[PDB]
RNA sequence: GCGACCCCAGGUCAGGCGGGAUUACCCGCUGAGUUUAAGCAUAUCAAUAAGCGGAGGAAAAGAAACUUACAAGGAUUCCCCUAGUAACGGCGAGCGAACCGGGAACAGCCCAGCCUUAGAAUCGGGCGGCUCCGUCGUCCGAAUUGUAGUCUGGAGAAGCGU
RNA sequence: GUCGAUCCUAAGGGUCGGGGGAACCCCGACAGAUAGCGCGUCGCGCGUACUCCGAAAGGGAAUCGGGUUAAAAUUCCU
RNA sequence: AAUCCCGUGAACCAUCGAGUCUUUGAACGCAAGUUGCGCCCGAAGCCAUGGCCGAGGGCACGUCUGCCUGGGCGUCACG
């Protein structure tokens, strides 16, 4: 809600930062096996649980 | 050219603070360039300046700690930060002298009847 | 704390006190106590400063190539030994020793050994004679010949 | 004599601490200096319009910095006086400060000195 | 030598002199909290034969413990099980009241080491003990070869592992031979050893 | 009223100690039932799981208020054996040690109490010095309701001389 | 600074001491030298054991028009 | 990247003894669905002993030794 604590808002900010695609140059490293971001989250599909 | 640590240690306390002030001001300009589409060559200078700031702070802190340890040398009570860390259990141990303390009769037994060196004839 | 110590005083006098404990209420008279304590002040043990001051007068004496003192004996352990050995001539017992079992038997021992004893008020007063906070009892093995009549 | 039936604990002397050694050998260094407080100016199109429309400078500042420290940091850094400071915490967790200069100072002139314009 | 007189007097607990002194002390203890610091031991002769010394570092506490058995702490006295286990009262704690007094003092006085304890008084409802504790950090203790063994880490919370004098009693260690052999090195160690199925390589 | 002592109270007084974490092994407590008995209640599962505490590199135990009845062994622990034995058990189902003997290792000791009384000879703290896990000096305390020495039954104290 | 939280107390919650408890824990200001406050300038006076948590609908210091953004405002501008 | 190469010297190298080490947590000023609510000390700086400003730090509980300030006719002694 609009009324939110500082602690919760900080946690939500971090989750937004983590919800991005992997940089393209990661897949060009030597001996790379990271194909994509396996921890992508959509606000409507999976809930944060807090 | 670049900062050399052994050269910093020969500077006075005021000089290090003055140099630290210049480095922080220089880093602020680089941060502005990073958000104003600065040239790629100028963005590589951020790493160099960050290293320089850390080096100057390291020298300042090392000198400050060294001077403090000399002030409290031979004093009975030292600040907790300057006391040896080791481990909690090791700090609570009895000293070497205390562990070897014995009663008077035990001392006399060690003197009167210590283990003797001997051999059995073949 | 105040309430308990006041109830403690009342409870003691409400209950019947067995004779072995009741004999400690019959302390030495005030008039005779002052005379006895005045004599004890004349046989006080040496102080810490006085004790050190004589041990340096002996060290110098030893370097440069004597009488047995006459002082009051204190300490329950040491006094009991003197009583048993029959070397005690007067035993002064404090009436307010806590726990009382430490000295409740002293009058019987002195009576059996035919050694005069008295019960005086104040273990703190006895302790002051021997430069201590308190003393359970004092003993006089021998008084100086100059005042063996009043003693 | 006592005129109160309720017993009150009497006042007793209290001494101040006089430690024989300091618990910490020396004071910690200032972690919120002027450079730490002012991380960098904001150069977005929305931020730029406030330089001339409102004589306001938009800064990204340390989240632990309050308006009082931001005002002093701007004074030490750019040697300018502030009319008022408005702050907010952005959705990304960083703190943004809207710094309005007094009429005696021109934000556009200061912005050029900073190097964003 | 006055301690023998005191010790022998304390062997006559039903005499008039002791009955009076114990009666007054028992009243005094009831009015005070269950754990109290005492300026000096009530039984100096008894204390010093258990290791007490009149020097800085040694402290004495009086501990009060309630008397009686151990009612099974089960709600409404209901046991879900076979009749052999349905008893609720007439059950006895395997540790003694003396052990409980040591544990109560030990837990409360976490900064000290429990040395020993001794009985001092009792009524129908309460039992009173004095617990001797040592400040292992005090220099006078650490420089004393006869007691500084207790400064070593192996002697932490002796009372909570049944290592005090009272602990040895209820573990069955006061005694040896055919009547106490299952208690050494410990009752559970004996069980595990005897239950072990030894499967040697060449069998 | 002025003092001593006793008990207690306050202190962000000077300097120390304690809590929590970890689970393989270790110490204390608490404590089931499934199950077995072809049912079942004693029993058994089990002095176990779960529960609550406490340690260490090991823990615990330990220098006989022992074994034994022999021509006697000699702290503790551990292995083999004793032995699926003596014993226990709706004497049903089941359960079950120890001594001797052979080995691994090996180590013995400290206090309390009568005993300085021509000297609390003891210890802590503050300050200072030094060759600084300590030691010396000095001051203030602790302690006679007993610190340190001597003694611990294998002895020992005292006297005597080798 | 002006909208709220923040402050206050409600049902109640968490606790000191004390009393229980092998312990985890139980009761909860009930077994108690309260917290401190006021006035002078450290002293006098007062002093009934919680300066705790518990409301974005209860109680409660103070902001109004006009204008402004692609997206904010009784918060920005006047 | 005139960072670095017959060298106070590269490295996403090895190693460790100097040094740094945010908010918390046994968690310790009080709290907490609050970056909420208190108190104390205070370098530097600055305005005329005071005032502002302020880096940084402190204030939990139990307990030991010592110490300071106190309470009670608890036990006394002397005026
Ligand atoms: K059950
Ligand atoms: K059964
Ligand atoms: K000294
Ligand atoms: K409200
Ligand atoms: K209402
Ligand atoms: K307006
Ligand atoms: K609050
Ligand atoms: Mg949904
Ligand atoms: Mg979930
Ligand atoms: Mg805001
Ligand atoms: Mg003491
Ligand atoms: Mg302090
Ligand atoms: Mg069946
Ligand atoms: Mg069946
Ligand atoms: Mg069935
Ligand atoms: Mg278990
Ligand atoms: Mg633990
Ligand atoms: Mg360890
Ligand atoms: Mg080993
Ligand atoms: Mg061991
Ligand atoms: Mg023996
Ligand atoms: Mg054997
Ligand atoms: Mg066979
Ligand atoms: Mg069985
Ligand atoms: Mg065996
Ligand atoms: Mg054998
Ligand atoms: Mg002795
Ligand atoms: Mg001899
Ligand atoms: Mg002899
Ligand atoms: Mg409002
Ligand atoms: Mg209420
Ligand atoms: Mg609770
Ligand atoms: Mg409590
Ligand atoms: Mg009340
Ligand atoms: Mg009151
Ligand atoms: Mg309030
Ligand atoms: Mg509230
Ligand atoms: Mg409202
Ligand atoms: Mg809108
Ligand atoms: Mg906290
Ligand atoms: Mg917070």
């Amino acid at each position: 809600p609009s009324h939110k604590s500082f602690m919760i808002k900080k946690k939500l900010a971090k989750k937004q930062r983590q919800n991005r695609p992997i940089p393209y140059w990661i897949r060009m490293r030597t001996d790379n096996t990271i194909r994509y971001n396996a921890k992508r989250r959509h606000w409507r599909r999976t809930k944060l649980g807090f | 050219a670049r900062i050399k640590v052994h050269e910093l240690r020969n500077k006075s306390k005021t000089e290090l603070l003055a140099q630290l002030k210049d480095l922080k001001a220089e880093l602020a300009l680089l941060r502005v360039a990073k958000v104003t589409g600065g040239a790629p060559n100028k963005l590589s200078k951020i790493k160099v300046v960050r290293l320089s700031i850390a080096q100057v702070l390291t020298v300042i802190s090392q000198k400050q700690k060294a001077a403090l340890r000399e002030v409290y040398k031979n004093k009975k009570y030292l600040p907790l930060d300057l006391r040896p860390k080791k481990t909690r259990a090791i700090r609570k141990r009895l000293t070497k002298h205390q562990s070897s303390l014995k009663t008077e009769r035990e001392k006399k037994k060690e003197m009167y009847f210590p283990l003797r060196k001997y051999a059995i004839k073949v | 704390n105040v309430t308990l110590q006041r109830k403690k005083r009342i409870l003691k006098m409400r209950l019947k006190v067995p004779p072995a404990l009741n004999q400690f209420t019959k302390t030495l008279d005030k008039n005779l106590a002052t005379t006895l304590f005045k004599m004890l002040l004349k046989y006080r043990p040496e102080d810490k400063a006085a004790k050190k001051e004589r041990l340096v007068k002996r060290a110098q004496a030893e370097a440069e190539g004597t009488k047995k003192p006459i002082i009051v004996k204190y300490g329950l352990k040491h006094i009991t030994y003197l009583i048993e050995q029959n070397k005690a001539q007067l035993v002064v017992i404090a009436h307010d020793v806590d726990p009382i079992e430490l000295v409740v038997w002293l009058p019987a021992l002195c009576r059996k050994m035919e050694i005069p004893y008295c019960i005086v008020k104040g273990k703190a007063r006895l302790g002051s004679i021997v430069h201590k906070k308190t003393a359970s009892a004092l003993c006089l093995t021998t008084v100086k010949n100059e005042d063996k009549m009043e003693f | 004599i006592r005129t109160k039936v309720t017993f009150h604990r009497p006042k007793t002397l209290k001494k101040d601490r006089s430690p024989k050694y300091p618990r910490v050998s020396a004071p910690g260094r200032n972690r919120l200096d002027q450079y730490a407080i002012l991380k960098y100016p904001l150069t977005t199109e929305s931020a730029m319009k406030k330089i001339e429309d409102n004589n306001t400078l938009v800064f990204i500042v340390d989240i632990k910095a309050d308006k009082k420290k931001i005002k002093d940091a701007v004074k030490k850094m750019y040697d300018i006086q502030i009319k008022k400071v408005n702050t907010l915490i952005r959705p990304d967790g960083t703190k943004k400060a809207y710094v309005r200069l007094t009429p005696d100072y021109d934000a556009l002139d200061v912005a050029n000195k900073i190097g964003i314009i | 030598g006055a301690y023998t007189y005191v010790s022998e007097l304390w062997r006559k607990k039903q005499s008039d002199v002791m009955r009076f002194l114990q009666r007054v002390r028992c009243w005094e203890y009831r009015q005070l909290p269950s754990i109290v610091r005492v300026t000096r031991p009530t039984r100096p002769d008894k204390a010093r034969r258990l290791g007490y010394k009149a020097k800085q570092g040694y402290v004495v506490y009086r501990v009060r413990v309630k008397r009686g058995g151990r009612k099974r702490p089960v709600s409404k006295g209901i046991v879900y099980g076979k009749p052999t286990n349905q008893g609720v009262t007439q059950l006895k704690f395997q540790r003694s009241k003396r052990s409980v007094a040591e544990e109560r003092a030990g837990r409360k006085l976490g900064g000290l080491k429990v040395l020993n304890s001794y009985w001092i008084n009792e009524d129908s409802t309460y039992k009173y003990f004095e617990v001797i504790l040592v400040d292992q950090a005090h220099a006078a203790i650490r420089n004393d070869p006869r007691i500084n063994w207790i400064c070593n880490p192996v002697h932490k919370h002796r009372e909570l592992r049944g290592l005090t004098s009272a602990g040895k009693k209820y573990r069955g260690l006061r005694g040896r031979g055919h009547l106490h052999h299952k208690a050494r090195p410990s009752r559970r160690a004996t069980w595990k050893r005897n239950q072990t199925l030894s499967l040697r390589r060449y069998r």
